[PDB]
């Protein structure tokens, strides 16, 4: 890399070069500036209402918020210390403070300790198969802490249940709520318990003295909406100012690239949020801040 | 009575804008020169989808019923124009059989034809619409660009009109083919 | 067989050692491509 | 490289997780072999 | 059957359920703030009760 002679001998393994022209190297022009551009929305995301929740639902019927609109500190539970489980699957938690999304789904319950693992793509048991089922795709974190200190109780705690019996597994994000007595016979039960006709449902054994594998754990699982909409939930990453006519690390709503943002010409739709291509290239963007 | 919806019910597919470019899409469509109910307030199923189209110069049609049975602890879904405010709400309502609490969200915004499609697949809501002045269902092709994406998760198995001719047709999952030109506008399709 | 086919985003969604795997089958794939294009356009040289 | 040649033994005997991998090893082997074949017959319908 | 330069042995005193952390690529206080072993790691690790 002293001069392009020495490239050119570096590139063709001789010290001697014959007459020609030799392609030796691919010139790139460098990003001047790093761009961040998220939407200007000043509101922190209501997650404490989900994890400082006083009560959780059963496994069964999982309760199901939605989180729209707001920024989202995620630090606050990473750097936590208050979670046994904090497994992120298709995404890192470092990585959550420079992302967006459409929305997120933070689904809560409570299980059994040795249950926990049943949370998580392509599980098998109980749990992922009749109460709570995540898909093989799921970009989302799962959080998972033991409430022995909450939901057990001398005598045992029968508050929270599991559904025992279903017809077949869930489908990813089904939930099942109902009471029809399972007909594990031939003989249809007609809402009537007894042979080949039992209850589906069954109370958790919540005494403090159990094993922590029967112990309570609370669960709250986070799914990420990776979906083509204005992307609303954002993390604490601040925005810079735009940068014209030079190439930059630009950013917007967590969209990397490299490139020379100009002033387009395009006659972009009220709806439509950025441009792509003959190729499907990305090529225009409009920008969160400003119109 | 059944009309053809010769090349109606195109819509853009999602917020991408894509100009002079032949881009092939799968999605819940209306199907070409497919059969629409004509209607002149009946307890329409909902499919997939559903196409709405309304011939109605003095515009009587202010709005639609969405939900499973469109009463009472059931969250069924409301929308009623009234001039300025096309209210939005999918509190448990109790409807009236013919109609003309537990708010989960609540939003506030024959020439004249307005084609709308109704889809509720995604899980939110989706809205697409289109106005266009007319002289049947007319033969032409229009696009319809999407209004409101409501996050609802609303289970709508059914559906009433409330109020002007009327046509409901009802999407399928297809592949099309959309003609874009340099406005990024769709101008042309093909049911593949 | 990767999350997603920009490189970009499995760089930023995922820590290196996550990102690698991911990264590696989008190479697999993207070095497969060319080298089909490379052969083809070798043969059809051959014919011109 | 895959548990079974049969797609329907890995289907039957695995859990979808674990049968996408095997299957994703005879995907690339069979598109491989298909691959070659093809490249072959263009070099041969040269010579033709 | 094999030879090597040079061996390190680093040791230490940690929970139960934080051996898990002592591997590459783990996460956790143990793996971020107190030992961190590299993703490409060529060794023996050993924990006892
Ligand atoms: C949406 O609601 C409809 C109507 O309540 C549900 O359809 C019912 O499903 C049960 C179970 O299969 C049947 O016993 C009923 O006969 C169905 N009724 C009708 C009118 O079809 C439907 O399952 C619900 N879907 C969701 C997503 O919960
Ligand atoms: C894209 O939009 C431009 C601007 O509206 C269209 O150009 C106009 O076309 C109309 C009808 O031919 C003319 O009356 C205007 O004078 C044109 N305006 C300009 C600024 O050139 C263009 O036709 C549109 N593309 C298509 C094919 O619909
Ligand atoms: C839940 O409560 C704890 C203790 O007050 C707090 O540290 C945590 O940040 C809260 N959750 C929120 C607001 O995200
Ligand atoms: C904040 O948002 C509003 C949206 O209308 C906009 O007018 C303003 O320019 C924004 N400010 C920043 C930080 O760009
Ligand atoms: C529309 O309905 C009529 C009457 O059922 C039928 O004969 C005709 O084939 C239909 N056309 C379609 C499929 O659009
Ligand atoms: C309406 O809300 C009340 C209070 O939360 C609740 O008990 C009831 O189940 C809800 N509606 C129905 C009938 O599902
Ligand atoms: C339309 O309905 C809304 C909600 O009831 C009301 O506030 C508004 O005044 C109405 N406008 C009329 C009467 O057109």
């Amino acid at each position: 890399a002293l001069d392009p002679l020495s490239e050119t001998k570096c590139t063709l393994k001789s010290f001697t070069v014959e007459k020609g022209i030799y392609q030796t190297s691919n010139f790139r022009v460098q990003p001047t500036e790093s761009i961040v551009r998220f939407p200007n929305i000043t509101n922190l995301c209501p997650f404490g209402e989900v994890f400082n929740a006083t009560r959780f639902a059963s496994v069964y019927a999982w309760n199901r918020k939605r989180i729209s609109n707001c920024v989202a500190d995620y630090s606050v539970l990473y750097n936590s210390a208050s979670f046994s489980t904090f497994k992120c699957y298709g995404v890192s938690p470092t990585k959550l403070n420079d992302l967006c999304f459409t929305n997120v789904y933070a689904d809560s319950f409570v299980i059994r300790g040795d249950e926990v693992r049943q949370i998580a793509p392509g599980q098998t048991g109980k749990i992922a198969d009749y109460n709570y089922k995540l898909p093989d795709d799921f970009t989302g974190c799962v959080i998972a802490w033991n409430s022995n200190n909450l939901d057990s109780k001398v005598g045992g705690n029968y508050n929270y249940l599991y559904r025992l019996f279903r017809k077949s597994n869930l489908k990813p994000f089904e939930r099942d709520i109902s009471t029809e007595i399972y007909q594990a016979g031939s003989t249809p039960c007609n809402g009537v318990e007894g042979f080949n006709c039992y209850f589906p449902l069954q109370s958790y054994g919540f005494q403090p003295t159990n094993g922590v594998g029967y112990q309570p754990y609370r669960v709250v699982v986070l799914s990420f909406e990776l979906l083509h909409a204005p992307a609303t939930v954002c993390g604490p990453k601040k925005s810079t100012n735009l940068v014209k006519n030079k190439c930059v690390n630009f950013n917007f709503n967590g969209l990397t690239g490299t490139g020379v943002l100009t002033e387009s010409n395009k006659k972009f739709l009220p709806f439509q949020q950025f441009g792509r291509d003959i190729a499907d290239t990305t090529d225009a963007v409009r920008d969160p801040q400003t119109l | 009575a059944y009309t053809n919806s010769f090349t109606r019910g195109v819509y853009y597919p999602d917020k991408v804008f894509r100009s002079s470019v032949l881009h092939s899409t799968q999605d819940l469509f209306l199907p070409f020169f497919s059969n629409v109910t004509w209607f002149h307030n009946p307890v329409l199923p909902f499919n997939d989808g559903v196409y709405f189209a309304s011939t109605e110069k003095s515009n009587i049609i202010r709005g639609w019923i969405f939900g499973t049975t469109l009463d009472s602890k059931t969250q069924s879904l409301l929308i009623v124009n009234n001039a300025t405010n096309v209210v939005i709400k999918v509190c448990e309502f109790q409807f009236c059989n013919d109609p003309f609490n537990n708010c989960t969200f609540e939003y506030v915004s024959f020439k004249n034809l307005r084609e709308f499609v109704f889809k509720n697949i995604d899980g939110y809501f989706k809205i697409y619409s289109k106005h266009t002045p007319i002289n049947d269902l007319p033969q032409g092709f229009s696009a319809l660009e999407p209004l409101v994406d409501l996050p609802i998760g609303i289970n709508i198995t059914r559906f009433q009109t409330l109020l002007a001719a009327y046509y409901v047709g009802y999407l399928q999952p297809r592949t099309f083919l959309l003609k874009y030109n340099e406005n990024g506008t769709i101008t042309d399709a093909v049911d593949c | 067989g990767a999350i997603s086919s920009v490189l970009n985003d499995i760089l930023s969604r995922l820590d290196p050692p996550e990102a690698e795997v991911q990264i590696d089958r989008l190479i697999t794939g993207r070095l497969q491509s060319l080298q089909t294009y490379v052969t083809q356009q070798l043969i059809r040289a051959a014919e011109i």
